[PDB]
DNA sequence: CATCCGTGACACCAGG
DNA sequence: TATAATGGGAGCTGTCACGGATG
């Protein structure tokens, strides 16, 4: 059992999903052109869009690490329980997914690549915003969960 | 912890407040420990 | 009546568990007004004493436990088998 | 700097001619794999014993055939047979064939085979074979002298045109468990200790076993002699 | 060896100066090389110009300010615990306005601190750095109310400590309200006070719907400008004497005094640009002809209405905003606290100047420096931002210069910090990194400045960008700041150029932080480099785009932590940015002119310059850190050498040939061993130690003073009671431990004697001496000793005396003498290694050499990561490292790969193509085919579709290595690992985590005074702290009798431990324990408050805890 | 005899007066020369008990066989010096003044 | 695990009441030298020191073991507290 | 550290902290052999770290003898935070877990530290060996469930 | 029967 | 110990829930 970049295998399904989906956008593109969709609308028809893609190319990349590659370390990891979900070796195969801006709102543009591919210097920024939001909100959490154990012992122990 | 009725003198209060509030770390579209502590 | 975990720790009887809790003046004021007698029931109360708690190796159901060999047990049976 | 090493104690544990535990401490700093891991390839590999490594049974054709008037299979014969603990009790022979005729209702065991000069069945009480009222059974069977391990697809010795040929279970060693531990001599910190387990058949036993071993790796060490 | 670079971007500016930030700001506070007349009214010049004149009388103006020479280098400051400082002087006038009286005169105010060549001061001996604050910028904002949605409050904000926050507000019942000081009264009011009449306010602001008629108040225009401002002196100081000259002094101190109230020049021109006003000063109003004249308040209210009514052009202000966010550096916070010791300076003037002898009234007479320099000396000694100077190596010296902290004076109070301060807000691109910051309660409030940003004069942060006019990319570099930045089509710095034209038909671009494909056409900028987006210690991480921003945090934060060690390397994969951080650093010692290289010693290197002149460079040889890691210099240079301008002289603590040397270049497999690299657990070889990577050496300080006593003298002596030769070995003659000697726990380093108390002896005591007949000396043994798990080589002692010259030290003090003890540490079982990539991990099995997996040329790996490491972690660009790091071993090359813009896969496997034909034709030359172990483990590979079934060995085994694996063989076996192991060169740190300082347990020791109870810290030899969650758990299992023992024997059961304690060395069970001492003091602290607590008894008859002792 | 409860109330002047071992009338803690506790100071030996084991003030009796003596000379009395940590002191008001608890 | 520690468990109404029944053995086996033992001489705990094998001076172990031989009798008001102390200070001097 | 070659109710204690942590029962135990005259006398060998000879530590290994330690690792957010352990003395100065411990503790090895307690008393070390040991708490308080399982490496080669 | 306001509380160990 | 002197001066900028006051 090892890790080198090439056991992150990238599934030969993935172009096809990208494509398939740009096709989808522009269909959603002119439905707004003629007023058909209004913009909540074209925005969440664009985010649901983008969450089945990754839910497609998610099992893309486990289906071909089943059939094809059985004992691939990452596959094998992660069906033990040893290491890893399916959203991690995703974004390790095959793409990252949806990013959210520091209001909460997600971006209608998903970082497309994985971290084999690397991310560019914009998809990386993006994905910082989250990644502080999660820090910061563990870093509060963690004195309410305290704070209510504290309780929980007063209002119990006898 | 034992599979087998308890024993008596077991300060079971204190084993009921630390397994509520030792996973608290880990309460994360749901609502959360803030619902916890709203309960 | 429903109370939270707060004000039901804090409107406990013994004042040595709410005092040590929060609102620690309130607490005791309110306990020395009314010349509150803790009984030291609970855990806290005893952990504040340093004393044994009433629990596990504690609890009065199995502390006065004694253990005693079969030779100084019958040892003991002669001297009352005597008098 | 300055070192003192005293001679490590052998220590011999067993439960019979099937068994037996061999501790030998303290070992210096990396010993134990070094000695146990050799010992154990030749243990499983070079030690000399017995195995069936053909079967005649007649009117049968091929080893997945079944066989009327006996409830077992011919695999479950041959497996059997695999599990025969033959002892050869002279040096000089190398091949043996064994006789078995019976009929009638009767359990077959490993006393029933026809005794031949200096070959010690082990285990006489061996499970063959049940046959029925109207099931016969003669079959001639072939037990080699050998080492190791030989699939049957390996020597496919044939000395008759429906002689099935069957994996040559030879090792009379069954398995070899080994493990160091740290130990300690006074100050002395990271010592090593050996623990050999050795199973057999009981053909040969486990301190034979390792000795034959110990001696094999001599024997091999002494190859860098002569350019 | 070559060094190939990859990566297509060209850098078309360089990194700035990176501690400009510091020296830049203290350099234009102090204006100490500016000749006075051409001084600017910024620093403590302004700090002067607005503390002086001071009047009534008497007047005491301010000439000029000059600041002398440090009266001590900064190397002796560091001995004598000194602070590098230099004297002030001010030139000051006194004038008596009838006499006409003029004495003038230089006054000395103390000194004030210098900051060194790099950045930081020393205060007291210890070196500091002043972190930059990060504050909203002063201005006037607009904001959404939450309560009512169509309504805004418009907020006014002056500099921190430099006048009150107003707010404006449309209350429900209509009427404008301004709040003060905490006091809502009506704007009407003061409007009126202003001038303003109902013609003038009805005429500007009738045209917004009918909010003007909520500004439409009679009863106030009804009175004059002084019977409202009465008015308003009456609804702010309730009781106050409503006088004429109070409520005038109160007005004009509260809106236009320009010593009291001061928005920035920042908030001065954010004022004027989001009002379309001019401002004449620093104030919301003025005192002219004898009447208060408008500045700010209309424009403020004009801008309220028309965004209240909806009028185009008025939006609210996004406070988080980069643009309405400022820093404030060293020179302003220092400047701050000048003026603060100035104004007290001022009072003590003016009190001073009341009654004295008005004539016989000097300026020297007039000026107590004393609360200046205090203000001064309080900043540099105990604020939030004067922090001990993190210089574990010269990275972290660096980054600590160019933090921004949202806490300290003025700051966020912690636990009161939202997600909004926190936040990775659009406006950091460029400025500030999204990536170096705390994990922890800190989160988003220490943040790093970008590699390229830079601070411009009024505080805000400006980021660089290339000019593009019509799709041609000039060299023209504008520095934006965000407000700015968001006016224009921002393209990406990767675009593809065909050499200085855009050479896509569609290009990634930002407009106000948002992505967006554009065309060449409308691209108004483009970025300088992806350098620019984040900080010095994140932009040293290859690959970064490879790894989560979680690990990369970590790997960013962890190289602040590593070790300078003795034989450091530079990395094998580096980011084009190891050399800026040596040279702007001040780590190494470059040459100044091009010349000859002189002489070359261990402790100095002479060089001859083309002017003739003979330049001598001393050597920092093996000095001490502030974190006790050793900072020395060493002669890169040789006799003879010539040398340009700018060539390395000598490399620095953690520096190779001028690269920034962190680590060790290991050999790593990426395996499993037989769990001993459990969870981020590392296994590493004994090798390791052998040829001594990853030793370093640290230094560590012990001091002792001797001092007068009411009961005799402590003089430090070799002639030390009760000691054998033994004990006095490698004491020299005065008692000090000799330089050179080997000094382990216990050991003495400084002989000392005390005189004892009263001590009047026991019986016990007096019949011992009688039966041995030996008096009791007066003194007794307080040497200082080597603590517990301390020690090392004594390098230094220093011995300072009363009575010697150039010394004085405080009150009291005979004497005081330090010890240096100087240890190299190798690398043990508990210390903890890094990478770069956040992969943390603590070693925890050194195994030997021939029990290492290896190589088939029989060539051990150095370190054994397991990779479970990677999967959850998602930093795979370790894994890019390992892969190109391999190709190198063989090569014998190092690489460039810059971040964004670095080495891809395909140019990694040609490099391990070459490699691959380096590492098996020499044995296939050598006479040796391929091995049977590496035919099963081909076998196996082509189980695992890893190579192509039907080549040949060689053809497999090829393929494998272009996948950056290898075949392994098991050390303790010979036989091969059962697959084939990712294997090559990983950068690996040592970070400053050591288990030889963490180690501590303690029987007994040291109770503290009023608790009785342990005292805690390893340096004072203390107990582990037992707090109430371990109380819980204890509780959880039922452990009455071990809480017991905690609660009591084991910590403030004085009688209870005293007799655990007697009865354990005496083989007897302990005893049952007595109240704890805590409980005493809590029931005497209750009773102190009136409050009687008392124990009973079941019969509800009271107990004495005390025993009778406080019972009279 | 056995701890079983802990009553808390209110104590009367009187009852402050009882625990008290002499009032303290000087604002001073330690004189400047001797380090010494000062008379009828927040430190006096002779209000809240001896500074050394068994020993008074000014050292007429230095050792336990006078147990409960009060010095003549000095008025320390000869006890063990933990109880220091014991002995209350008080304060005579010359107006009454409320505890701010049961007021806020 | 403790030898044989599901049978003590089994031995018990409260898993806290074998707590306190080993450690007063315990006690009692340290007050008296271990002279009060109901183990055999081959029962006895050993411990392996750098002569040779020792007795272990462990009184928990040794309680424990004896609490497994079935040689000990545990209950609630068995014998006056004084009583049990001076026979067995009777039968084992100290 | 990790010490997989431990046996579940063990764990690793360095010599140099055993010593202190046991100091009164080796002064006594060394009274016992020859080591020292009196329990002064040894307190005085054992002040300097030169002055410690071999029968010393062959000494402190009778002390421990049967003896068990509580690991504790903060934050204690349950009852399993607390564990004992017979101590297996180690060279080196890091204290050596068990694997299947770390869950319990939530303890990693990428610098995580542990407090060490030694209960005096027969009554404490009867609770610490019964009630705390950690070959006895196998299950969850809270689920029931298993607590010390399989994990990581266990279940990969698994 | 509402709103406003003053006063509580806001994780652990380590080193500091 | 004697001319007359007669009302201060900072402040510097959480987040929520709860129980009591007021309005
Ligand atoms: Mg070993
Ligand atoms: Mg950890
Ligand atoms: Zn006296």
């Amino acid at each position: 059992i090892t890790i080198g970049i090439d056991d992150a295998v990238i599934p030969e399904e993935k172009k096809q999903y990208l494509e398939e989906a740009d096709r989808k956008l522009l269909q959603i593109e002119q439905a707004y052109e003629m007023g058909f969709l209004t913009d909540r609308e074209r925005y969440d028809q664009i985010l649901q869009l983008w969450t089945e893609t990754t839910e497609k190319v998610t099992q893309a990349v486990f289906k071909n690490f089943e059939e094809n590659y059985p004992f691939n370390p990452l596959y094998v990891m992660a069906q033990s329980g040893a290491r890893g979900n399916p959203q991690q070796i995703r974004q390790l195969c095959g793409l990252r997914g949806l990013m959210q801006k520091p209001s909460g709102e997600t971006f209608e543009v998903p970082v497309r690549s994985s971290f084999r591919e690397g991310l560019t210097v914009l998809e990386y920024f993006i994905s910082s915003h989250g990644a502080r939001k999660g820090g910061a909100d563990t870093a509060l959490r963690t004195a309410d969960s305290g704070y209510l154990t504290r309780k929980l012992v007063d209002v119990t122990h006898e | 912890s034992m599979a087998r009725p308890v024993s008596i003198g077991e300060a079971v209060g204190i084993v009921a407040a630390q397994s509520i509030g030792e996973p608290g770390t880990q309460l994360t579209i749901t609502q959360g420990l803030p619902r916890v502590i709203e309960l | 009546l429903l109370m939270g975990v707060t004000k039901s720790a804090l409107s406990t009887k013994s004042w040595l568990s709410a005092a040590s809790f929060q609102n620690t003046t309130h607490v005791l004021t309110e306990a020395a007004i009314a010349g509150k007698k803790d009984e030291l029931i609970g855990l806290k109360e005893n952990v504040i004493l340093g004393r044994l708690i009433p629990a596990g190796t504690g609890s009065d159901f199995v502390r006065f436990t004694q253990v005693v060999d079969q030779k100084t047990l019958k040892a003991i049976e002669e001297a009352r088998k005597e008098a | 700097l300055d070192s003192k090493l005293k001679a490590p104690v052998f220590t011999v544990r067993t439960q019979g001619r099937e068994y037996g535990e061999f501790v030998l401490e303290p070992l210096e700093r990396g010993f134990g794999v070094t000695l146990g891991n050799p010992l154990r390839r030749i243990l499983l590999s070079s030690i000399p014993g017995t195995a069936v490594t053909s079967v005649y049974i007649e009117d049968v054709l091929h080893e997945f055939s079944t066989i009327p008037g006996v409830k077992e299979d011919v695999v479950e014969i041959i497996l059997n047979l695999k599990e025969l603990v033959v002892r050869f009790l002279n040096p000089s022979l190398q091949t043996v064939t064994l006789l078995l005729k019976a009929e009638g209702p009767k359990e077959v065991k490993a006393r029933d085979f026809l005794p031949v000069a200096d070959v010690e069945i082990m285990n006489p009480d061996l499970h063959i074979a049940t046959l029925e009222e109207g099931g016969r059974l003669n079959m001639e069977v072939r037990v080699d002298r050998g080492v190791g391990y030989v699939p049957a697809e390996k020597h496919g010795i044939k000395d008759r045109i429906n002689a099935i040929p069957v994996d040559a279970v030879f090792s009379p060693v069954r398995r070899v468990a080994f493990q160091v531990e740290d130990t300690r001599l006074g100050q002395r910190t990271d010592l090593d200790k050996l623990t050999l387990r050795i199973w057999t058949d009981g053909s040969v036993t486990p301190l034979e076993a390792l000795n034959q071993a110990v001696e094999i790796l001599r024997e091999h060490l002494t190859y860098f002699s002569n350019p | 060896m070559e060094i190939k670079r990859f990566g297509r971007i060209r850098e078309v500016i360089p990194l700035p100066p990176l501690t400009e930030i510091q020296v830049e700001s203290y350099r234009r506070a102090l204006q100490a090389d500016v000749p006075p007349e051409k001084r600017e009214n910024v620093g403590i010049q302004a700090a002067f110009r607005e503390t002086f004149p001071i009047e009534e009388g008497l007047v005491l103006d301010f000439l000029e300010y000059r600041l002398g020479e440090p009266p001590f280098p900064q190397d002796e400051c560091r001995e004598k615990d000194l602070t590098y400082q230099a004297p002030l002087y001010a030139r000051l006038q006194l004038i008596h306005k009838d006499t006409g009286l003029i004495k003038e005169d230089e006054v000395f105010l103390g000194h004030i601190p210098l900051m060194t060549e790099d950045g930081s001061f020393i205060i007291n001996g210890a070196d500091r750095v002043i972190v930059s604050q990060i504050h909203r910028s002063p201005g006037v904002y607009f904001t959404p109310d939450p309560a009512r949605p169509g309504r805004y409050i418009a907020s006014i904000i002056p500099l921190p400590k430099r006048g009150p926050w107003i707010d404006l507000e449309v209350e429900p019942n209509g009427v404008v309200s301004m709040k003060v000081n905490k006091r809502k009264f009506p704007l009407v009011l003061l409007l009126r006070v202003l001038g303003y009449d109902q013609e003038t306010l009805a005429r500007e602001l009738g045209a917004y719907g009918e909010l003007v008629q909520g500004l439409m108040d009679e009863s106030v225009f009804a009175m004059r400008p002084e019977e409202a401002l009465i008015r308003l002196f009456t609804l702010l100081r309730p009781g106050d004497p409503p006088k004429r000259d109070k409520a005038v002094a109160y007005v004009y101190g509260l809106i236009a005094d320009p010593r009291r109230y001061d928005l920035g020049e920042a908030g001065r021109y954010k004022a004027e640009e989001k009002l379309g006003i001019r401002l004449s000063g620093r104030t919301l109003a003025r005192f002219e002809d004898g009447e208060f004249k408008d500045e700010v308040f209309l424009p403020t209210l004009r801008y309220l209405f028309a965004l209240t009514a909806g009028v185009p052009g008025h939006e609210v202000d996004d406070i988080d905003h980069l643009g309405n966010r400022r820093i404030r550096t060293v020179g302003e916070l220092m400047t701050d606290q000048f003026r603060v010791g100035l104004a007290r300076l001022a009072r003590g003037v003016r009190e001073r100047m009341l009654m004295g002898s008005e004539d016989s009234l000097t300026p020297a007479k007039l000026v107590n420096s004393r609360p200046l320099e205090a203000a001064i000396r309080e900043f540099f000694s105990r604020s939030q931002l004067s922090q001990f100077k993190d210089e574990t190596n010269p990275l972290s010296s660096l980054r600590h210069k160019r933090r921004i902290s949202a806490l300290g004076p003025g700051g966020l109070t912690r636990e009161r910090a939202g997600f909004d301060v926190r936040d990775v807000h659009r406006t950091h691109y460029g400025r500030i990194c999204p990536v170096e910051t705390p994990e922890g309660a800190n989160i988003g409030l220490i943040t790093s400045l970008a590699a390229y940003a830079r601070v411009d004069e009024l505080g805000f942060i400006r980021t660089p960008y290339r000019r593009v006019v019509g799709g041609v990319v000039t060299d023209e570099v504008v520095y934006m700041t965000a407000t700015e930045e968001d006016r224009y089509t921002i393209a990406q710095a990767n675009t593809p150029l065909e050499g200085n034209r855009i050479a896509a038909e569609r290009v990634v671009a930002r407009r106000k932080g948002e992505p967006v494909i554009v065309s060449p056409e409308e691209v108004e900028f483009m970025d300088v480099s992806p350098k620019q987006v984040f900080s010095v210690n994140t932009n040293l991480i290859p690959f970064l785009e490879h790894d989560d921003a979680n690990r990369a945090l970590m790997g960013s934060n962890m190289q602040t932590q590593a070790v300078p060690l003795i034989r450091a390397q530079a990395p094998v994969v580096m980011t084009g940015l190891e050399e800026r951080v040596v040279r702007d650093s001040l780590a190494a010692l470059y040459a100044e002119e091009d010349g000859e290289v002189a002489k070359v010693d261990g402790n100095r290197i002479v060089v001859r310059y083309e002017d003739g002149r003979l330049v001598e460079y001393p050597l920092r040889r093996f000095y001490r850190s502030n974190q006790g890691t050793a900072l020395d210099q060493r002669p890169r240079v040789v006799v003879g050498q010539r040398v340009r301008k700018g060539d390395l002289l000598a490399d620095g603590p953690a520096s190779e040939n001028g690269f920034l040397a962190l680590g060790q270049n290991v050999l790593v497999a990426i395996m499993p061993f037989d769990g001993y690299n459990f969870e981020d657990a590392i296994v590493i070889s004994e090798e390791l130690l052998k040829r001594d990577f990853y030793t370093s050496i640290h230094i560590e300080r012990y001091e002792i003073e001797a001092r007068d006593t009411k009961l005799g003298p402590e003089r430090i002596t070799r002639d030390i009671p009760h000691l054998s030769e033994a004990a006095l070995r490698d004491l020299d003659e005065e008692g000090v431990v000799r330089i050179g000697a080997e000094v382990k726990p216990g050991d003495i380093l400084v002989g000392r004697t005390s005189f004892k108390g009263e001590s009047e002896p026991t019986p016990e005591e007096r019949l011992l001496r009688s039966i041995f007949g030996e008096k009791a000396r007066d003194v007794k043994d307080t040497s200082l000793r080597v603590p517990p798990g301390e020690g090392g080589i004594v390098v230094r002692t220093v011995r300072l005396r009363r009575g010697d010259p150039g010394v004085e030290l405080k009150p009291g003090v005979r004497e005081v003498v330090r010890v240096y003890v100087a240890q190299k540490r190798k690398l043990q079982v508990g210390d903890k290694l890094a990478n770069r990539h956040g992969n943390k991990g603590v070693v925890a099995k050194i195994l030997p050499v021939e029990d290492m997996p290896h190589l088939p040329d029989g060539t051990p790996v150095d370190v054994i990561l397991n990779p479970l490491g990677v999967p959850s972690r998602m930093n795979l660009g370790q894994i890019l490292e390992t892969h190109l790091g391999l190709a190198g071993y063989f090569l014998g090359q190092r690489y460039i790969s810059p971040i964004f813009d670095g080495a891809k896969e395909p140019e990694i496997k040609e490099l391990l193509a070459q490699a691959f034909e380096v590492y098996f034709g020499k044995r296939k030359g050598e006479g040796f085919g391929v091995d049977k172990r590496e035919v099963e483990v081909l076998r196996r590979a082509e189980k695992l579709g890893l190579v192509t079934p039907g080549k040949t060995p060689e053809e497999q085994l090829k393929e494998l290595f272009l996948q950056g694996k290898v075949v392994l063989y098991d050390g303790r076996t010979g036989e091969p690992i059962e697959g084939p192991i990712v294997v090559g060169q990983m950068f690996i740190m040592k970070l400053y985590h050591m288990v030889e300082d963490k180690m501590h347990a303690r029987s007994t020791g040291p109770y503290s005074l009023i608790t009785q109870q342990p005292l805690g810290g390893k340096a004072q030899f203390g107990g582990q702290r037992f707090g109430e969650m371990e109380v819980w758990a204890l509780e959880a299992y039922g452990a009455a009798h071990t809480l017991q023992e905690m609660l009591t024997l084991k910590s403030d059961d004085i009688e209870g431990r005293n007799a655990a304690y007697e009865a354990i060395i005496k083989g007897e069970d302990v005893p049952e324990p007595s109240v704890p001492e805590s409980f005493r003091v809590l029931v005497k602290e209750l009773q102190a408050l009136a409050l009687d607590v008392q124990t009973l008894d079941e019969k509800d008859n009271p107990v004495d805890i005390f025993e009778g002792l406080a019972s009279k | 005899k056995e701890v079983r409860k802990v009553r808390i109330a209110l104590a009367s002047p009187e009852k402050i007066r009882s625990w008290s071992y002499g009032e303290v009338e000087k604002p001073e803690t330690i004189n400047y020369r001797t380090l010494k506790p000062e008379r009828d100071g927040l430190f006096d030996e002779r209000i809240f008990g001896p500074i050394k084991d068994y020993e008074c003030a000014c050292g007429k009796y230095k050792r336990q066989r006078f147990e409960g003596k009060v010095c003549e000379r000095c008025g320390v009395e000869v006890t063990k010096s933990i109880v220091r940590r014991y002995r209350m002191g008080h304060i005579e008001l010359a107006t009454p003044a409320a505890h701010i608890w049961f007021v806020k | 695990a403790e030898p044989g520690i599901d049978k003590l468990f089994g031995m018990v109404d409260s898993k806290y009441r074998l707590t306190v029944v080993v450690a007063k053995r315990a006690q009692q086996l340290l007050r008296h030298g271990f002279k009060n033992t109901v183990l055999e001489p081959e029962e006895r705990p050993k411990m392996q020191t750098l002569e040779g094998l020792f007795d272990d001076p462990n009184a928990v172990t040794w309680a424990m073991k004896e609490l497994l031989t079935g040689r000990l009798v545990f209950g609630e008001n068995l014998v006056p507290e004084d009583r049990l102390q001076k026979e067995m200070e009777r039968l084992y001097p100290v | 550290v990790v010490g997989p070659q431990l046996k579940l109710h063990q764990c690793g204690l360095p010599k140099r902290m055993a010593l202190e942590l046991f100091k009164p029962f080796l002064l006594k135990k060394m009274e016992e052999k020859g080591i020292a005259p009196n329990v002064k006398a040894a307190r005085r060998m054992l002040e300097r770290q030169r002055d410690i000879k071999d029968e010393v530590w062959d000494a402190l290994e009778e002390v421990i003898h049967g003896k068990v330690v509580l690991l504790n690792r903060a934050p204690t957010l349950h009852r399993l935070g607390i564990q004992a352990f017979q101590p297996v003395l180690v060279e080196g100065q890091s204290i050596q877990l068990h694997p299947l411990v770390c869950e319990a503790f939530n303890a990693d090895f990428d610098g995580d530290q542990m407090a060490v307690h030694v209960p005096l008393s027969s009554f404490a070390q009867a609770e610490a060996r019964i009630q705390m040991l950690s070959a006895h708490n196998l299950l969850s308080p809270a689920s029931g469930e298993p607590l010390a399982k399989p994990s990581r490496d266990i279940i990969l080669g698994l």
